[PDB]
């Protein structure tokens, strides 16, 4: 087969990038608009995200005993869910001072990342195949809210493409 | 009074939590999945709060509160992805780089392992390193930009000088860099 | 009318001669230790003689004479150290050395291992290699200076052109560089 | 005990640079005095050095076999044998075109050398432990002859050397 390393390499630029984008977005925003009491309520309550259909494992061992496919899937259907609520943080990120946070530079990396993860489950040939990516529902708390869950789903994501890219890629981890 | 120092979870695996020091002060831990007494307040030394691998998972939010006997006197939110802070790199070791046998000069490689507990090459952190030098007379070292192996070389040290390494770690784009490795000693030699 | 092209030693344990294309061309040799035909013409290839480990000592000096039936052709004098010429290092590989995500250019590091047949593990070869890199259209190769370690940065390569690097050896001090090794190419991400 | 690896490398660094100056002294000479018949004449006839009273291996297996001490003591003696000898190696040097060949410049060297290896021989504490260093004899042929000998010598202590560095310490040729 053509090696894989190559599309690994683009698909993992990509996923670090939106990781990169949602982490710092999220600290940033919390640091100007959140003072720590409204941090508290907030953190106490049950972050029920609108992701939580997909069921995504939260620790290394359970994470590693799904399959390249599964953890292929479960990125796949995280990545759609953010298709178009992502222009809902259209004005968080355009009065972000991350460089590159826009809702249009966002959504085009979602859709490139996308497309990638489907090239890569073709060449690596159950509920989660049968379900469908998760709906968003319909305004500072809203937003706080929207970007918690943007920087979870991204963090799940280039975490499962790391896995898959350490274990069907030649020396990728620890060459 | 008592108030967190500071959580951090060495491996994302595993994390620990930390507070200066009436009656016995008490930690109490919520996570979704509401309140509970600190699991273990011996594994990480006084005035701690010890949360083995059973307790802890990423992406969900942990709030801990400090209590005495009088209600509660400090509080914290947190994902683990925030208190990530690596142990650091181990077994430094250094070696000559370029060929002269007759240079004021010279350049040497620096190398290190990983910290044995983090999951490297199965994908669950991936690090970054930053390592620092400098004469050992100096106050000041100079600071190299992070990088992703684990050897890089060191350019144009004086024969005549002993100089010293120490390097840290981070996981990419969260958490903090953690301590620094113990120092390596360089002592080139000369004719 | 024959005449000796080469003679090399790739491991300073065994060595062998080679020469170019009346009766059958012989080959005699003299080390202190006078003339015995060659030991044997085959292992080398065509007209060749391939001295092993039994007949192969340092420091002393060797002649060869190539010889026809009409009398001697060509004659060659040298010692084991002035004709080595190590094997190519084998396993390159690169990997990304620097941490961002949106750079035009993009540092890595590569990195190789030393021939199998050379002993540098109890100190019977200390070997020097040069690597040599450039764009894959170009024609001309990029020459770095030589370094003592089996690996090494390759600075500010544009993340748009493929790139391709290969490496050669040498014993310090003496013999000549040998054969570069299998090219690596190189094809770093984009976005 | 003190680590070694300092005194190792301090007394490599002085071995390299004596077998590299006598490596590029004796090609410099036979290039610019000595035509191909002369060489071959030279070559063929049993270059039996004033230092064969030391015995040398010259084989891998047989240079292995021997002990830490013995090597060591080895180039004791060779480095003692032309602490005398190299004084008539002063009119080749000083018509040289290599950097840092006279006789003062390699006399400093070897007795540098010499206390080295005698420090060396301590903390690691046969015929070779009895017999001496060698002497030399009573003029272009003589300095040809000279120049062998010396690359020889000096070939042999940078490998007795060095294979003495990579058992006794730590990780140095292959970490």
């Amino acid at each position: 087969t053509i090696p894989l390393s190559r599309l690994f390499d683009n698909a993992m630029l990509r996923a670090h990038r939106l990781h990169q984008l949602a982490f710092d977005t999220y600290q940033e925003f919390e640091e100007a608009y959140i003072p720590k009491e409204q941090k508290y309520s907030f953190l106490q309550n049950p972050s029920l995200c609108f992701s939580e259909s997909i069921p995504t494992p939260s620790n290394r061992e359970e994470t590693q005993q799904k399959s390249n496919l599964e953890l292929l899937r479960i990125s796949l259907l995280l990545i759609q869910s953010w298709l178009e609520p992502v222009q809902f943080l259209r004005s968080v990120f355009a009065n972000s001072l991350v460089y590159g946070a826009s809702d249009s530079n966002v959504y085009d990396l979602l859709k490139d990342l996308e497309e990638r993860i489907q090239t890569l489950m073709g060449r690596l040939t159950g509920q989660i195949f049968k379900q469908t990516y998760s709906k968003f529902d319909t305004a500072l708390l809203k937003n706080y809210g929207l970007l918690y869950c943007f920087r979870r789903d991204m963090t799940y994501v280039a975490t499962y493409l790391r896995i898959v890219q350490c274990r069907s890629v030649e020396g990728s981890c620890g060459f | 009074e008592p108030k967190f120092t500071k959580c951090r979870s060495p491996e994302r695996e595993t994390f620990s939590c930390h507070w200066t020091d009436e009656g016995p002060i008490q930690l109490f831990y919520t996570r979704r999945n509401e309140w509970k007494e600190c699991p273990d307040y011996v594994s990480a030394g006084e005035n701690s709060c010890y949360f083995n691998s059973s307790f802890t998972s990423i992406a969900i939010p942990y709030c801990i509160k400090l209590t005495s006997n009088g209600g509660t006197v400090d509080e914290k939110c947190f994902s683990v992805d925030e208190i990530v802070q690596p142990d650091p790199p181990i077994a430094l070791n250094w070696t000559l780089l370029n060929v002269s046998l007759t240079g004021i000069h010279a350049d040497i490689q620096v190398r290190w392992e990983a910290p044995r507990n983090a999951d490297i090459q199965k994908g669950w952190m991936v690090l970054e390193y930053e390592l620092q030098y400098k004469e050992v007379n100096e106050t000041k070292w100079k600071m190299m930009d992070p990088i992703l192996t684990t050897s890089v070389p060191v350019y144009s040290l004086k024969v005549d000088k002993e100089y010293e390494v120490r390097v840290r770690s981070k996981q990419r784009n969260s958490g903090n860099y953690g301590e620094f490795s113990e120092v390596l000693y360089v002592t080139l030699p000369q004719m």
